């Protein structure tokens, strides 16, 4: 069975760093697409970023940029945010999710997703 | 032995009905290959018809969700023309894009699988692995799904590798019984090219391609087979063959560069000249792959500003599914003859009764003679077929 | 940008009825490439509708989407007690971006 | 017409994909052979895959418990490389072990079938039973596992008899016509010899076998095809390839004794030498049958103490099965290619959620182009299947 | 271009397994004939099979109450040897009995279908039928039920016509491609001649059959292949090989006559002579059709009263079924070898746990080499398999 596991969410102060892991079972990052979405306490589901299956991160929100790097482990089939400087608006619930890029068709939409991380950034 | 496509092309009024494969109202009950992005290619003797297979049968637990296309376990399947792609099927290379030449000697199959980054390009002669490419744009490198084209032994293959909407690095690859004796970059005016439908115009091959990125019409390339010199430029009729397209009433061509009309994607189609003019087809529908007619628009290849159809035909209704389609030639007793298929597709993504995704193939062939009218559909009820 | 304005902000209704949510589009967009997913609280999204007209695989009959340009639309043609929930309007062509959301709450 | 493996070895920086049966996911719906051991061998015209079935199909009640590989009823399959083993198969002579060569004339195949005491080797040529052994040793009588080799009309096959973990005598038969002309005692370092796979390095043939005794590195036996003289030693590279075996930071080998680290159990594998480097393959992981990895090893086939890797590739993942694999050469244009197959093992004994045992197969060659990266597990889902 | 059988006989010191083809262990999962009456011959190349197929498939409505053995559906069924009567099997003609030969230039099959009184025998040769006969008994025309044998161009047959249990006409007819151009009665001292296994003992045929009326010897028909000369006798060894049969101990044999011993019904079986010793094959049971061995009787074609045997073989395990068994012949590169087959039944009116009756068979090759010791039965499991 394919499945998503998000991992590393924590209380962080701000101004600090976090690293999320999700960890793919069942697919190889070789051939999906792989995005990070948050849903901030109060709001509703923002794209945080998105990254090829060819490797390269074609899209970061506009407050996440420069701040946060997403990037993928193929050997291991895991994806990773390190999320840098944290402010108290980043507090959210993290999610990663899967969509492919079809050669006839083009890009399908997110399928697969994770149980979901909590970023909380306190004081 | 060789082949080498001398012959001047056959008079052409209209294309007869040739094969039919039945192959989704068989799968209701019987084991049948699940399949897409089908060709025909012919031996001096007789004609095949190759499919990509997704690694498994319609009545199957791992047909569920095949409507991906790019996985390990796609391979590329080959039997005569009209024998259904039953358990019997050889599959010859692992593939996921694929493309078939026969130099009058020995089979040449050209094979992509691996990954979307670092993917591999398979040269398989006669039975032997010949020769072996990787990715040059690291991208998903990808070819023209239809048969390739030899002239003296060479044939001739079109790769594309690089971004779908976007500048990719296409190229001309010269192989002689397996191996890559040469390899030309793309040099034109046509911008984005991919599945090529090539043809021997002696001389040289001629492929009218898809434009995915921002045109309707279709891109042409000239492969001068003996300098390796390439051509390109964009098919000049009124009348564009791409879809999605704009009404006939109000496209328009280039003849040199992309018409900038709903060419966001598009659809592996094929066209050939007689003369001045321009033997097309087409889907009806000018946004979804609904029907598919075929017909001549009168001073096409040479004229932009020119919407004049004759000859047009209706193989597939306005309402039944079409897909891919393509050309291919085969060599007569005085003249050489066109033919074209239509990939008829059926299933997910766009009919939610099912699970699977799959193809049935119709195939025409060019004729001298008179015709009727008539329609050929797949004809699977998928209301009454297993999920 | 083309911000997506999800129309109804929230949606009271009864378990058997119609219910028709909406999603405006500032700019014109490609019509395939919209997605409508269901967040129910404490579970992750799931994905309903893609191409805005495709249901997904697994989802119910009582779903079907439509839309055009700048318009587009969602019902659940009866509704059932556990198709309580938030619902979004996504575009993932350039450029990337979701919707606020409309809620169905049973009343 | 015989066949003499004369020309040099092609030039090798890698292996290409070449083929994959896909024969677990299309047993899910369809009547497919329940297999195991296979090999693949080409005749001067194209490739054909062999296997030992168990004589049931994978969807049949006979299917329930099919991990044993000694009853009266496997039999040896062949069928071209790519067609699956569906009901038309023909199984070409009764055996639970078996090898199997061209000559250039006609086939031979070595088939092993009887009493663990008694046992019988068929030799069957052209369609005949020529010629017939009985087990020495009166023990478990067992050969290759894969191809034989034929240089100017006569053929040698590597056939063990007696313990597992001891002193088994190992003869090498030469064959001529499917009558054995003469057979040599093997002679040499190597103490324990088993399922060798055998590659003509003119002018003789060159096994690498497994130790299931005493070493995780892999015997060699050098065989004289003229003058019958046999000798035998080690594969010295320091990365040793049979599985138990120990971690790359520590493992040994001794290029001529057993390394006696992990030696206890094994699995059938390949390697062969390109100048003083060694090109091998084996599993990713070092215990389970999981994953497949090829490497070439600098100075591996001269130096025990190197263990400088270069050109790996991931043919399985790290998590997905494998099992035997093997090595076959093609007589190409100017030179002779390598290749090598993976079996991919799936069901009882390591996933309790079926009742059966089946393979797939995979099949690489070597490739002088350049080269992606992949990865082709077998691709079956267990969970889903009927038990 | 004919088959003249010049050759000396092979030196055989026993029999080597060469195939097996699990039909019914295949048939629980798959599309696989009911047949029964089998045999095996072989062209210039390979070898094919044969059987009685009762016009369908095991798991079918049609398969139910199929013990009768004429029927106007049942025809001959013809494969490669070891290619199961799969769905795509080629029948080739209507016979409720048949025999088959192969002169070198085309296949000869014998034929013979309708009713019990007025029935009739289709001579087809080269795809063409060429000949037919009526009964001339008016009863229950019936044939070999195995090959025939072919010198020169001029095939022989053997055909009965009349009573099960008493005088009935034998007929021995020479055929010359497809056409009828002798025809002699049986003469001798063989009284009851049916089922008859024949092979070329150059200059001639001998053929051993089965006495149905009064004797559990086996008749001998020695036919001079050029004068048309017919002669008969009775296996002169006292271990003698019909079934019924009386306990080794108290057995015995004529040389010209029926022994008068339990020889109510019997079984298709053969026997050969090298030199003065006899080889043959008998079931293991002495009164129903359950294993089945082969062995050598000293002297037991010249001498009665002799029960020497020597190189014994267990084909089939006496606690299994066998059924009818045959021999052929196969030309070896220096002599003519003898191989046999033996038809395992399976089914209604033995076991009554299915609704069906159908076959396997298990193929031995003579051998100058050595062998070992085995039991290769058919392996279904009625208990689990579909009524
Ligand atoms: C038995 O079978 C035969 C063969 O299958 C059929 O014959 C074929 O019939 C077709 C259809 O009539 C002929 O197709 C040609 O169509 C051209 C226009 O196509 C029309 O349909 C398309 C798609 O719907 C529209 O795009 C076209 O354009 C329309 O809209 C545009 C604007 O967007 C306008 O600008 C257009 O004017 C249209 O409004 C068309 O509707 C058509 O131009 C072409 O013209 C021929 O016929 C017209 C009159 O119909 C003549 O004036 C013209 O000069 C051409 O005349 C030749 O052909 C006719 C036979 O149709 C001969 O009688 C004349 O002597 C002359 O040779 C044509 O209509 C196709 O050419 C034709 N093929 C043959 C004959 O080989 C039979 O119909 C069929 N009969 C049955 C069903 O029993
Ligand atoms: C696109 O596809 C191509 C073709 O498939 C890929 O190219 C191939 O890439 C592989 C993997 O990088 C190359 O494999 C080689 O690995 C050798 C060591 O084996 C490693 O794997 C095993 C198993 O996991 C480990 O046990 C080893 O680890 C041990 O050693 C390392 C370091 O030594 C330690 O960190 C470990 O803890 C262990 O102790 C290895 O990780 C490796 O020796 C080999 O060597 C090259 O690179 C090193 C420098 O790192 C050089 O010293 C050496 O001379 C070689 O340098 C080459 O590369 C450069 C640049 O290409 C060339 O200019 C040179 O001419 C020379 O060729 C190597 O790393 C495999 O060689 C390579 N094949 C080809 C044909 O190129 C691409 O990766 C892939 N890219 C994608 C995904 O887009
Ligand atoms: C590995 O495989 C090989 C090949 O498959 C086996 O070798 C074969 O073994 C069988 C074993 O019996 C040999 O069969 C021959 O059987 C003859 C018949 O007797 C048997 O059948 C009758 C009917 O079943 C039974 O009744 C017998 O039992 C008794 O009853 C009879 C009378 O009813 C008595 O006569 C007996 O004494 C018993 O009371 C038996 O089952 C048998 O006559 C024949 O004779 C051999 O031995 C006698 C002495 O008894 C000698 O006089 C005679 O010349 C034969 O001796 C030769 O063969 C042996 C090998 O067995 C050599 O060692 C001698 O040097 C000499 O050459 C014999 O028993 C069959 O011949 C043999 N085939 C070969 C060797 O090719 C191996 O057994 C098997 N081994 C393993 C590990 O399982
Ligand atoms: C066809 O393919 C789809 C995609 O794999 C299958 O849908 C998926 O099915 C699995 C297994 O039923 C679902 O996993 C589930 O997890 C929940 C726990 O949250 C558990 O309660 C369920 O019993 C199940 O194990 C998975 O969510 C579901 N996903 C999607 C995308 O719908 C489908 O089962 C296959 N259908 C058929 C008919 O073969
Ligand atoms: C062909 O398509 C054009 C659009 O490219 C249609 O023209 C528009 O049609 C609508 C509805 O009639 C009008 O409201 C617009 O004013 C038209 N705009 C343009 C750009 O002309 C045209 O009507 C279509 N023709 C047919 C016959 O379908
Ligand atoms: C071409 O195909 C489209 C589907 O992409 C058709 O559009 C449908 O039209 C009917 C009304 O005619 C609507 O009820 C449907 O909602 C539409 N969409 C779908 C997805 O079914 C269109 O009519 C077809 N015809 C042409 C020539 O445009
Ligand atoms: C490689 O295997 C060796 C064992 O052959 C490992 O060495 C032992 O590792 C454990 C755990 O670290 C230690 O407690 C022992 O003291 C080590 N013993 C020896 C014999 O050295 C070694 O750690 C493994 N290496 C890797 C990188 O996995
Ligand atoms: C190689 O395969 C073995 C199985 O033989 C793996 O061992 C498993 O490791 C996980 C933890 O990593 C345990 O939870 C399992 O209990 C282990 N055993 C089994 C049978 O699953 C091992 O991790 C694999 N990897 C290597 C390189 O040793
Ligand atoms: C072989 O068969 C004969 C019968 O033809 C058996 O001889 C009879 O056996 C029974 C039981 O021992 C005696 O009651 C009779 O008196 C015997 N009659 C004759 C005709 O001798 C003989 O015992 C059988 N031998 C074996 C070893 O089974
Ligand atoms: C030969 O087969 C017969 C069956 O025809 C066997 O006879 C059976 O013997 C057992 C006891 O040994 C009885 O319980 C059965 O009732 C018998 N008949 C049947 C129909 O099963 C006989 O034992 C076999 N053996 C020989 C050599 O005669
Ligand atoms: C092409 O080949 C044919 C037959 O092989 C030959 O007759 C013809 O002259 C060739 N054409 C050219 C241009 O060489
Ligand atoms: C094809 O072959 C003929 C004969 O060799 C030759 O005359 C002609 O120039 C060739 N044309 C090519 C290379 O396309
Ligand atoms: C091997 O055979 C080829 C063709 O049969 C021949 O050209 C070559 O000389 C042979 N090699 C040797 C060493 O005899
Ligand atoms: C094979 O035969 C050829 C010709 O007789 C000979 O030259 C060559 O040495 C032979 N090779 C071997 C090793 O048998
Ligand atoms: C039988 O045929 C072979 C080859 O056809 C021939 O050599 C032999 O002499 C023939 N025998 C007789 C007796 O004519
Ligand atoms: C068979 O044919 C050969 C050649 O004609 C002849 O020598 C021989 O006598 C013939 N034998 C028979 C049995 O007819
Ligand atoms: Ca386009
Ligand atoms: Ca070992
Ligand atoms: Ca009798």
């Amino acid at each position: 069975e394919v499945q998503l596991v998000e991992s590393g969410g924590g209380l962080v102060q701000p101004g600090g760093s976090l690293r999320l892991s999700c960890a793919a079972s069942g697919f190889s990052f070789t051939t999906y697409e792989m995005n990070w979405v948050r849903q901030a306490p109060g709001k509703g589901l923002e794209w945080v970023s998105h990254i090829s299956s060819r490797g390269l991160v074609i899209y970061y929100a506009d407050s996440v940029k420069g701040r946060f790097t997403m990037s993928r482990d193929t050997a291991k089939n895991s994806l990773y945010l390190q999320m840098d400087s944290l402010t108290v608006a980043d507090t959210a619930v993290y999610y990663c999710a899967r969509h492919y890029f079809d050669r006839d068709w083009g890009y399908s939409g997110m399928d697969l997703w994770g149980q979901g991380t909590t970023v909380t950034v306190s004081s | 032995e060789y082949r080498n496509w001398s012959k001047p092309q056959c008079g052409i009024t209209g294309f007869a009905p040739f094969s039919k494969d039945n192959s989704i109202r068989l799968s209701a009950g019987g084991d049948i290959w699940v399949t897409r992005e089908p060709y025909v290619s012919c031996d001096p003797d007789k004609c095949y018809q190759f499919a990509l297979g997704q690694g498994t049968t319609l009545n199957n637990v791992h047909s569920n969700n095949t409507v991906r296309d790019r996985t390990p376990y796609r391979t590329l399947l080959m039997n005569e023309l009209g024998v259904p792609f039953h358990l019997g099927t050889k599959q010859v290379c692992i593939a996921w894009s694929s493309s078939s030449c026969h130099d009058g000697k020995a089979w040449l199959h050209v094979c992509i699988t691996g990954d979307d980054k670092n993917a591999t390009a398979s040269f398989i002669y006669n039975g032997r692995l010949v020769d072996s490419v990787v990715s040059w744009s690291k991208d998903i490198l990808r070819t023209q799904e239809s048969e390739c084209v030899c002239i003296n032994g060479t044939c001739t293959v079109v790769m594309t590798d690089g971004s779908a909407s976007g500048k990719a690095d296409t190229k001309i690859l010269f192989i002689e019984e397996g191996k890559i004796v040469h390899t030309s970059t793309l040099s034109g005016s046509a911008q984005h090219v991919e599945e090529c439908s090539c043809y021997p115009r002696y001389p040289g091959v001629r492929c009218v391609c898809r434009d995915n990125w921002k045109g309707s019409n279709r891109p042409i390339v000239d492969i001068n087979i003996k300098d390796h010199s390439i051509v390109s430029s964009y098919v000049c009729s009124g009348l564009v063959g791409d879809t999605p397209r704009k009404n006939d009433s109000s496209s328009s061509s280039h003849c040199l560069d992309p018409n900038n009309e709903e060419g966001g994607h598009g659809v592996k189609g094929w066209a050939f000249d007689d003369g001045n003019d321009v033997w097309m087809g087409r889907t009806i529908n000018e946004t979804s792959r609904l029907g598919y007619e075929t017909f001549k628009v009168i001073e096409g290849w040479s004229n932009p500003k020119s919407k004049l159809q004759t000859n047009r035909q209706v193989i597939v209704d306005r309402g039944d599914r079409s897909g891919y389609s393509g050309i291919f030639s085969v060599e007569g007793k005085s003249c050489i003859n066109r033919c074209f298929y239509v990939e008829l597709i059926r299933g997910r993504k766009e009919e939610t009764e099912v699970l699977w995704t799959s193809n049935s193939i119709v195939v025409f062939c060019g004729t001298s003679g008179t015709y009727g009218t008539g329609s050929w559909p797949d004809g699977a009820d998928l209301n009454l077929m297993p999920i | 940008e083309v911000v997506l304005t999800q129309s109804p902000g929230t949606l009271s209704l009864s378990p058997g009825e119609r219910a028709t949510l909406s999603c405006r589009a500032s700019q014109s967009l490609g019509t395939n490439y919209l997605a409508w997913y269901q967040h129910k609280p404490g579970q992750s999204p799931r994905l309903l509708i893609d191409g805005a007209s495709t249901r997904a695989i697994g989802i119910p009959d009582r779903f079907s989407a439509s839309g055009s340009g700048t318009d587009f639309t969602l019902t659940v043609s009866r509704l059932e007690p556990e198709d309580f929930a938030v619902y979004y309007c996504q575009h993932y062509g350039n450029p990337y971006t979701f919707g606020q959301g409309t809620k169905l709450e049973i009343k």
